[PDB]
RNA sequence: GAGACCGAUAGCGCACAAGUAGAGUGAUCGAAAGAUGAAAAGCACUUUGAAAAGAGGGUUAAAUAGCACGUGAAAUUGUUGA
RNA sequence: CGUGAGCCCGGGUCGAACGGCCUCUAGUGCAGAUCUUGGUGGUAGUAGCAAAUACUUCAAUGAGAACUUGAAGGACCGAAG
RNA sequence: AUUAACGAGAUUCCCACUGUCCCUAUCUACUAUCUAGCGAAACCACAGCCAAGGGAACGGGCUUGGCAGAAUCAGCGGGGAA
């Protein structure tokens, strides 16, 4: 069903290592495999406003915390009609510190 | 138009040629190899699959040097893969072939993929140039893929009628 | 569409680079029929097509270093890189 | 003399061929002499390596320059919970070796035994054991007697199936470890009745092995995937100028015999190898519910055995620990086998009786300093929390 | 005008848009390449495909002659059978 | 059938010429010559496609989009570019 | 014959300095590795387990023994007098 919900993605672990020039573009695909698990949902959008959210700090330098929204919507003719697909949104919080997860 | 076959009469089956596709026959003769004797369904599924990822064509014949894989375990196999383009050109003549049985009457829900061959083709030239201002042959390897879908002595006389009389 | 002869005409028609050229993300079917220099400069009066500012950049910390070099400051030996004939010729000072 | 100048070899020719053991669970090649005069016992054991730690204690060794002076030496400590007996195996003598004859399971066997007999538990029907239990129930348990009379009269070796509680440990496994124990000691029908009578019957630690006990811990080392010469070998490093490589061997062989021979030092497998490492002294059977686990006669702090935050990868040890000298083979979590030696001691430091005198219990994440978490709120005082 | 000549790797380098294409600064060097059918009658139309094409259907004495075209060996390859 | 080089017949494909016997004639018999020309293998789906810092999101086009286009973000050349 | 200055010239020693070394360890990037696509070449009598004997006096084949169980992946540099 069509659900929304607030997430914190603590993607300082996943960064763990990471090459160098490698990190933004894989903060991209980890996004979309967290939105898989937590929805089900292998077609993830990513909105572009999230992606400037990632890129602030260049290609090394990605946020420990990210406070998102995943949002589980209907597609409605394109593809596959009857799949479900996830739109993820940034949240524009400053303090993503703290905060559980939160149905919207 | 010939095939291969010549024994299934062409008006109880389904046909589709297919002729200088530029895809690997090392690949394609594998793909087909597992396809063959399949129900149409299952090997249209089968192939699916293939393209995401799910399920590996095993290598048989032409497998040297190539990676093992835990998906081949299922055709009893080390060495398995996932020729993409070979399966997606093999699609397209199983949707041919179910669309010309379909035509005909036949009824798809019971076919099979009884015979399927890749032959060569005519290879295409192109050239790689190597160090100290040599020049050698860089050829592709085409094929044809052409499938068929259906669904006593005097004593021993003497003795077999005295085995008779003495038996009860 | 492609719209690659309309940043090409759009650069020349406004007097600068293709990198500062800006066509409406939201108007490329329009934007695709303007195949004259005649039709460029009409979308840049209507409004899409629009010249980009210039990047900036500034040059106070420029300015608040000389104004520190006038009253003595980042003048000591560790920053001194010439020899004092290169920073101050002795023919020029003699002159 | 052709080799111009000598040297000993690199490597054991005892421990090829180095390739990945065929198991994770050490397993008992051998058990001791099973002498007939001493009582009824069993001889092994099961634990899981939870981590190592540091202690100081009061030498005793005559002529020792050490003689009565305290001593910093690290030991490692085993988690053990106790095991559950669930079986019994007989074994006879025949030309061609040891033969199992015959084996008994009690009933009401665990789900962590019965784990043990599937790859997929999660979507089986779990009808492991379901038509044995009939044998306990009809005809009055008349065919468990059956084979009990079999192993009386005919087996001359008697084991028992031990079996881990790895729900007590802090490791993400349910799979429980099963085991066989020889049970040395009288005669067959001692160890019948002692096999039989400790059926689904918990077995702590403390009963197999003693405080003072010299024993021999069984385990798969560490692995280390594909390495290369130096590594898995030894060798000398070749010079800096060497064109394909230094990290190799030069000379691999001579012209004749006309093959590599199995002396030479190849690259391939190292670690995760079965070893058993042997001469290993006990100094503590510590209690699972004891709140002074780690606490001695001179320091009388009430903290348990656990380091500050826990054992780094590991937990906290909430069973029976077997405190016992030195570094033994295996990683964290890894399963781990204690058998009694197989040896006899005659040596003074074999033959020592250890008494600890303090047992480190500052954290290993870090340089830690403090020992208990009063000490370290005394010693800063107040925070902001 | 002829031949006890050669017969498309032969006979002139050239049976063909051959001293051509192409190589070399240049002097010069210099190939490969013949054959559907009596007649294009060179596959209308339907259907699957984005398309190339495929399947029906039709021309022909023959497509086991479809312009990759007289016959179609071997090396080498695929399927089936043993 | 013949000791043999070979000859003959049956079955399938093919479509315009061919054979025996006696003499005459020769550019007359191939397994090789690092033989000549053309074609084809194993190797082998193998070696490999690694210098010049680096790409990501959305939308459109399209049967199909990492290397088409627009917008946004991140970068490089850094005026002996 | 001797020579100040000069020398990517040859040589010896001393100070500093350092993984050259005792004696190795660890980290990063790109490969190697697996996958999709693309895709060669050298080489090739036939092939590919040894010991001894004899032999053109150092065998993969012969003789006598030892033995010997499908199909494979990553390395390797003894042999193929590669
Ligand atoms: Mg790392
Ligand atoms: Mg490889
Ligand atoms: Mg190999
Ligand atoms: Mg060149
Ligand atoms: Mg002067
Ligand atoms: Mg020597
Ligand atoms: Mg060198
Ligand atoms: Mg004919
Ligand atoms: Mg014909
Ligand atoms: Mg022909
Ligand atoms: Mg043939
Ligand atoms: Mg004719
Ligand atoms: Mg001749
Ligand atoms: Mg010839
Ligand atoms: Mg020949
Ligand atoms: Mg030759
Ligand atoms: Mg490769
Ligand atoms: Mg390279
Ligand atoms: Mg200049
Ligand atoms: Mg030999
Ligand atoms: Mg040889
Ligand atoms: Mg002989
Ligand atoms: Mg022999
Ligand atoms: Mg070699
Ligand atoms: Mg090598």
């Amino acid at each position: 069903d069509v659900v929304a919900r607030e997430y914190t993605i603590h993607m300082h672990k996943r960064m763990h290592g990471v090459t160098f020039k490698k990190r933004a573009p894989r903060a991209i695909k980890e996004i979309k495999e967290f939105a898989y698990k937590a929805m089900g949902t292998t077609d993830v959008r990513i909105d572009p406003q999230l992606n400037k959210k990632v890129w602030e700090q260049g290609v090394k330098g990605v946020a420990y915390r990210l406070r998102v929204r995943i949002s589980r919507r209907r597609n409605d003719e394109e593809g596959a009609k009857e799949k479900l697909y996830s739109y993820v949104q940034a949240v524009n919080v400053k303090n993503p510190k703290g905060l559980h997860t939160v149905v919207v | 138009v010939r095939y291969a076959a010549t024994e299934i009469a062409p008006a109880k089956s389904a046909r589709s040629r297919g002729s200088y596709l530029r895809v690997s026959f090392k690949n394609t003769r594998e793909t087909a190899q597992a396809i063959n004797g399949w129900k149409l369904q299952r090997a249209q599924k089968f192939l699916e699959n293939v393209l995401e990822k799910k399920e590996a064509v095993p290598m048989r014949r032409y497998a040297g040097g190539t990676g093992r894989a835990a998906q081949g375990k299922q055709f009893g196999v080390s060495r398995a893969r996932w020729p993409a383009k070979s399966a997606e050109f093999l699609l397209g003549l199983l949707k041919n072939a179910e669309a010309n049985a379909d035509a005909k009457g036949l009824d798809t829900g019971n076919l099979v993929v009884k015979h399927i061959q890749v032959n060569q083709a005519p290879k295409q030239r192109r050239r790689t140039y190597r160090a100290h201002g040599r020049i050698n042959p860089y050829m592709s390897n085409p094929c044809h893929i052409e499938l068929i879908l259906t669904e006593l002595s005097s004593r021993q006389r003497g003795a077999r009628v005295r085995r008779a009389i003495t038996a009860a | 569409v492609n719209l690659r002869t309309q940043k090409r005409l759009a650069s020349s028609v406004l007097g600068v680079g293709q990198r500062k050229i800006w066509l409406d993300p939201n108007e490329v079917s329009e934007i695709s029929n303007a195949n004259s220099r005649q039709t460029i400069r009409k979308l840049v009066a209507d409004g899409l097509i629009i010249k980009k500012p210039v990047t900036m950049h500034s040059r106070s910390r420029a300015r608040e270093l000389n104004l520190a070099r006038r009253i003595g400051r980042h003048r000591g030996f560790g920053k001194r890189k010439g020899t004092a004939d290169a920073r101050m010729p002795e023919q020029v000072l003699w002159m | 003399s052709h080799r111009k100048y000598e040297a000993p070899r690199h490597g054991s020719l005892a421990y090829l061929p180095r390739k990945r053991a065929a198991r994770h669970r050490g397993k008992v090649k051998s058990f001791p002499k099973d002498d007939a005069k001493k009582p009824v016992h069993l001889t092994a054991a099961m634990g899981y390596k939870a981590g190592m730690t540091t202690i100081v204690r009061d030498l005793d060794r005559p002529g020792a320059k050490a003689h009565k002076k305290e001593v910093v030496e690290a030991v490692t400590i085993i988690d053990t919970p106790p095991m559950i007996v669930v079986g019994l195996v007989g074994y006879i003598e025949t030309p061609r070796g040891l033969r199992s004859l015959t084996t008994v399971w009690a009933e009401h066997l665990s789900d962590e035994v019965k784990r043990r007999f599937y790859k997929n538990w999660y979507k089986s029907k779990k009808k492991a054991f379901t038509k044995y239990v009939k044998k306990h129930s009809d005809n009055n348990g008349a065919a468990i007697t059956r084979e009990l009379e079999r192993i009386k009269k005919y087996c001359t070796v008697v084991r028992v199936l031990a079996h881990t509680q790895i729900r007590k440990t802090p490791l993400k496994q349910k799979k429980a470890h099963l085991m066989e124990i020889q049970i040395n000691g009288g005669s067959v029908a001692d160890k019948v009745e002692f096999g039989h009578g400790l059926f689904e019957k918990p077995v702590s630690i403390d009963s197999i092995f003693e405080k003072d006990e010299v024993i021999d811990v069984i385990a798969v080392t560490k692995g280390h995937g594909f390495t290369g010469v130096t590594a898995r070998w030894g060798t000398k490093k070749l010079p800096r100028k060497t064109h394909k490589g230094l990290r190799k061997v030069a000379c691999i062989g001579a012209w004749h015999p006309s093959h590599v021979q199995w002396t030479v030092a190849r690259a391939g497998q190292a670690g995760y190898h079965h070893r058993t490492s042997v001469n290993h002294k006990i100094y503590r059977i510590g209690k699972g519910d004891a709140e002074d686990s780690a606490a001695t006669e001179v320091d009388v702090t009430k903290k348990k055995i656990t380091p500050m935050g826990g054992f780094v990868r590991y937990g906290e040890i909430n069973n029976d620990f077997v405190m016992v000298k030195g570094s033994v083979p295996g990683v964290k979590k890894r399963v781990m086998t204690l058998r009694k030696s197989m040896f006899v001691h005659t040596s003074r430091k074999a033959l020592e009786k250890v008494e600890l005198k303090w047992i480190d219990t500052s954290s290993e994440f870090g340089h830690g300093a403090f020992q208990t978490p009063a000490e370290k709120k005394q010693f800063q005082g107040t925070l902001k929390k």
